[PDB]
Parts: C-alpha cells; structure tokens; sequence
C-alpha cells in the first residue's frame, strides 16, 4: 500500500549509513496527546520484553479525556543529520476493526493522513476492519495493522 | 488495574491431560483477545493459542488436536484444555491480554511440569 | 590491455516500481554505450593490425 | 440529483494506491463544464475516470 | 414501477403537425429530466428533445424550429408539439426519463408516420 | 483569528489538478515556525503558496 | 466602521520623554494585534512596536530600551512610552490594527518632532 519496501534498497545506495541516535521529535508531549507508548508482543526486543520499531512511536491517547476523535493535526519534523547527510524519516499509522478503534482512540471512523518534505506530498485514508492476512510478521494474531 | 491469575498446572506424565484457567479482571473482557503464552526453560516466549471476540481460535502447529482454547464471558474466564501431554510442553504457561499493542499484559504464570 | 574505460552501474536514486520510466531510459543510455565502446574497441585492434604488418 | 441518487450531495473524496503512486481526488457539485467528446445525448452528471 | 404512456401520435400528411403527450407516474417527475427520442424503421433510438428541471429546453438540429418540448409538473405530463412534419420523422416516438444514467426507463411508444 | 476572519477553525483542505498532475494539502492551525525571508513585520498568520 | 484616534504627540527636546495613547472603536480590540507605525518625512512607513493578544510584545530594534508598548483592553486603548527620545525620531507615528492581512487599518496619526 506504500512505497516502503524499497527503502532499504535507497540506503544502500549511499556509501554511509547510520541510525540517528536521538529522536527527532518527543513523542509523549506530540500534538493531540499527551500519549501512551504503545508495544507489543509481536516484536520481542533483546531481553523479550514487548517493543516495537526503533524509527517509530505508537502513540496512543493517555487520558480518557482526550480521547476522542481529532481534526487533522501538523507536526514538523526537523533535520536532524549532519551537514551534508540526507535524513530519511520512517513514519506510518495503525489501525484495527471498529470497536478496537473506540477502545484504543475513542473514533472507529477512517482516519486520514498527508506528508510533505521537498516539494513531495503523499495522502493515506485508513481502513477499518476486513484486512488481508498476516504476512511477512512476528507470526502473532493481531485483529490490527500498521502502514507504513 | 489489570489482574490475570492462572492456575490449573501440575506435575503429569505424558500422554496425561490438564486443564489451565484463567481469571480476568479490570478491564472489559468481552472485547479483548485472549492468549495463552508459555515459555519452556532455557527458551524465550511462544504463543500457544488464542481466541477473539466472536469465539474463533487459533493454535500453533504443535498443539492442534491437543489444545483447546475457550473463553467464558460472563465468568471473566480463559481455559485451555491440554489432552495427550508431551514431556517437550514443559513449560510456564501465562494467560493474556491483547498481547499485541499497544498495552499488552501477562498473568503469572502456573507451571506445567511433564515427565516420567 | 591497458585501454581504460569506465564501467556502467544503476542509478542510485532510480528506484523499481516508481520510477520505471526512468530506469528504460538507463538501460537504453547503457545499449548505446556498449556498442558505440566495441565499434571503438574494434578499430583500435583494426589499426594495430595494420602498424603490425606493415612492419 | 445527487440527494436522488446517493443520498448525500456534499462533495466525494477518493483516493488510489499502486505500487507506491498514490492519487487523490474531491469531486464537483454541479457548474459543470459542457460536454464534450461524449454520446451527444445531455446529461447533468459527469464522470471523472 | 414508473409507467410513461405516450399517446397523440397519427398519420399525417408533410407540412402538417401532431401534438404528442406522455403521461407519467411512479416517480418524483418535477425532479426527472425528461426525454423525447424516436426509432426510424431501420435504425436505432436517437433523441428528439430533452427538458431540465428549471424548464430549460434542447433539441436535435433536424427538429430546430419544427418540434417543441414541454413539460407540465402539476399534471405530469410531457410534450412534444411537432410542427411542419417531414416523411423523415416517420418513427415510433418514446418519451423518456432520466434516461443517461442509473435507471433509465422509456414508455411504450406511439408511432408518428408522415406520408402522403 | 480563523473563527473571526473565516468563521471557521478547523484545518481546510485544497488539492490542484493540472495534466494529471495532482497535489494535496491540509492546513495548519497555530503554533506556526518563526518567520522568514519576509516584510519583516509580526504576523500571527502564515501563507502555503 | 473602525475608528483610531492617536494623541500625545508634540515638540520635545532631546533626552525627553512622550506617552501615546490611541483610542479604539468599532471592532474587536481584545482579539485584534495592534501596531505602532511611524513615517519620518521623506522616507516610507516602518513599524516600531506590536503587542498581540497576550500581551507579548515585539520591537524594531532602534527603539529598543527606548519605546514600551501596551495595552488597555478594558479601555479599548493602546498606548506607546517613548523615553531617551532621539532627533531620529521625528516623524508621524500611526496606531494601527491587524496591519498584516486582510482588513488592515490605521489611525489619523499624531505628530512627534524632537529637536533642540
Ligand atoms: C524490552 O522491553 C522491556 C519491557 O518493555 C523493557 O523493560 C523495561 O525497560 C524500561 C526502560 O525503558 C523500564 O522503565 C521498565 O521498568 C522495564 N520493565 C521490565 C518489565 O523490564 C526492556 O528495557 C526492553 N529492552 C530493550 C533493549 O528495548
Ligand atoms: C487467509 O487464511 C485463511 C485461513 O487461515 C484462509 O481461509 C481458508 O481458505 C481455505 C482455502 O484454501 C479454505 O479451505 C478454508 O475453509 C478457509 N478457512 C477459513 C477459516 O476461512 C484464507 O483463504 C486466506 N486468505 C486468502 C486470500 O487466501
Ligand atoms: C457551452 O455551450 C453553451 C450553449 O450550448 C454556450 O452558451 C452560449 O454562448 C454563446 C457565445 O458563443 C452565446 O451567444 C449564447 O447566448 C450562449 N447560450 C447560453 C444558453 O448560455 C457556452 O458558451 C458554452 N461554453 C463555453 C465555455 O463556451
Ligand atoms: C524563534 O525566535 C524566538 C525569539 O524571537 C526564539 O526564542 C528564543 O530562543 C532563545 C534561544 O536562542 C532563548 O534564549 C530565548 O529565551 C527565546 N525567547 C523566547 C521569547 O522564546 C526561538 O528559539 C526561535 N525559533 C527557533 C526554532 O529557534
């Protein structure tokens, strides 16, 4: 549904490679939060504990509150490289079926999302429910999927 | 909170049976998959079977024809019937919760113990 | 032996599936490249069979 | 026409996605353009392909 | 179900004229874009004249100046006043609803033939 | 300022559609970078072009 | 219709001290950024102080440690201090609202000359 897969077929393209070591933005205090970090059983880390991608944050509405559905919100994201380097920013978005969505977000309508650097926009609108099946995964059932 | 208290396990010969239980509460069971994990000493986690909202089930390979996995909603109860025991299902077996994302919880565990 | 001539490799930023259009073009620079390099090539070994014998 | 035949008359949103190339689109509420290149029979609705 | 029934159509000699009407129902008429076409023996449909919600009218070339459409909502009818009639407007004539898309629908036909 | 001089605060969205070249974007509400490259006056206010 | 109405100004000595004041009707004052300008003969408009709804405010750079801008909101009344006044100084200086798009506007103007 994206044009993902070729990602790692771009940075071997480049001589130097490497993995920033802080994070370009906080996500806790993001627009529209403050938010939990979400992790999951599919991905154990080194000690086997729950975790997820390191060039991702799940973020998952803390408070109750606040939890309901949102208007589009802009956040910038900022270079963060050395002079010289090109920054290349791995971002996406998770979704599940209907009453999942009311659980975890408070909103079980289609959720839409744009991206923009360079002068090159991109445009996703969510699916709810009905996914194809698993593949390519940590082999866990999971009623959700992320885009990415 | 979340509590998750298994219970059920034993020490079994092989080709035995047991029956783990486990009892939920603080959150809205109903609409949660529920999973049975077990980890075998020496190794990391394995996921045994789980189940979703509507009672539809899903096992791994090893344990189809052997495990059983079902829920009882109005107990706030996870099962999993374990018939033909092998001495290779030795393990911690752990009730849980929406193990994937984003707020994934574990029971404590009871041991089931197979051997001659 | 020791004619040199530069080697042909892919874009680095041309990527499959998005820019296809982009990667016939390159494929094509690279044809053209390779037969205009052998003609080239052929007539070097051409006029040095002719220095040869005509010593 | 648009309350007649779909029940909504507000503008429709579409998107597409191939291969990585995604293509996004909102429709028009009527003031539509003459036609053109078409079966000659009139019509009020147009479609966009 | 719609219902349009065409009527009015006759034999006439050149020069003269008809009046066609067309009686509809089963349907949100003042709503409808209305339709006249004809099928000349030999050929298939073609349109004659069409009329908008707003009463706006349009005609084929050959028909300009000879034929003319309109529409009563209060009684839901449509017309068609064919003046100064040629041999070539032999045909059966059909009034139509909404006839480009979804769901056309096209009356019974009255046959309209000018012969001397 | 959006409520007082549009009656509106949500974000706005707007695409362009030129020889099948289509654009998309949505607005941003507050919270804008500082200003640059411009008449050198404070504007609460920003510009997409 | 919006009316400014700017007035303290006057013939002072260098080192000398004015107060501004402008009176504001006929819009939203609380909701509204509000400007000093000022134009010194021979030259164009340039802005020298703003204080937008919060009370944060902004100065041109010459004028700073020099001019303080504030506001009065019950009062509907901007005001500007002008301490350590300069024969640079000299010009029309104009209170204005919403100066940056789309509705701009400006006061009658109050005049300040600074000379020995
Ligand atoms: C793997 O995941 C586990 C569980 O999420 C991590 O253990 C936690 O680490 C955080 C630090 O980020 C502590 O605040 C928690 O108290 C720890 N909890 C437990 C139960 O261990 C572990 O650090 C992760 N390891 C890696 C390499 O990501
Ligand atoms: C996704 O997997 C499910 C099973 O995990 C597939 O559903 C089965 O399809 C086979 C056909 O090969 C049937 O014989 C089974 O009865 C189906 N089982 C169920 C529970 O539906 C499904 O076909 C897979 N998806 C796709 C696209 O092939
Ligand atoms: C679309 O067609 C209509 C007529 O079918 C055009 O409207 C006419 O334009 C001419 C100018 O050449 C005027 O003299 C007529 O009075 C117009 N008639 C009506 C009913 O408006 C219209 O100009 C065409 N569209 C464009 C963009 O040219
Ligand atoms: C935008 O400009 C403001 C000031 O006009 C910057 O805020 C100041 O940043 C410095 C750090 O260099 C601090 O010492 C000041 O206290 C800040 N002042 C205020 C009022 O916040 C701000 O950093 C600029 N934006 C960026 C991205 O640098």
């Amino acid at each position: 549904r994206t044009k993902i897969r070729q990602l790692p077929n771009l940075l071997r393209g480049y001589e130097h490679i490497r993995l920033s070591t802080h994070n370009v933005i906080n996500a806790e205090n993001a627009p529209g939060g403050p938010y939990k970090i979400g992790t999951s059983g599919s991905c154990p880390n080194i000690t086997n504990g729950n975790g997820f991608f390191a060039t991702m944050a799940w973020a998952v509405p803390k408070n109750d509150k606040n939890k309901t559905a949102t208007n589009p919100l802009t956040i910038e994201v900022p270079y963060i490289c050395t002079e010289g380097e090109d920054q290349i920013t791995v971002w996406g978005f998770h979704s599940d079926n209907e009453t999942q969505m009311a659980k975890l977000y408070g909103d079980s309508k289609p959720q839409k999302f744009t991206s923009s650097a360079n002068g090159v926009t991109t445009h996703y609108v969510s699916q709810i429910g009905g996914f194809p099946n698993q593949t390519e995964d940590g082999g866990l059932p999971q009623s959700g999927r992320i885009v990415v | 909170e979340v509590q998750l208290v298994e219970s059920g396990g034993g020490l079994v010969q092989p080709g035995g049976s047991l029956r783990l239980s486990c009892a939920a509460s603080g959150f809205t069971f109903s609409t949660s998959w529920m999973y049975w994990l077990r980890q075998a000493p020496g190794k990391g986690l394995e996921w045994v079977s789980v189940i979703n909202t509507d009672g539809g089930t899903y096992y791994a390979d090893s344990v189809k024809g052997r495990f059983t996995i079902s829920r009882d909603n109005s107990k706030n109860t996870l099962y999993l019937q374990m018939n033909s025991l092998r001495a290779e299902d030795t393990a911690v077996y752990y009730c849980a919760k929406d193990w994937g994302g984003p707020e994934p919880t574990r029971g404590q565990g009871t041991l089931v113990t197979v051997s001659s | 032996s020791e004619l040199e001539v530069k080697n042909l490799q892919r874009l680095s930023g041309a990527m499959d599936e998005l820019h296809n259009e982009i990667l016939e073009l390159d494929e094509k620079v690279d044809d053209l490249r390779a037969d205009t390099i052998s003609s080239q090539i052929e007539l070097a070994v051409l006029l040095s069979n002719e220095g040869i014998i005509n010593s």
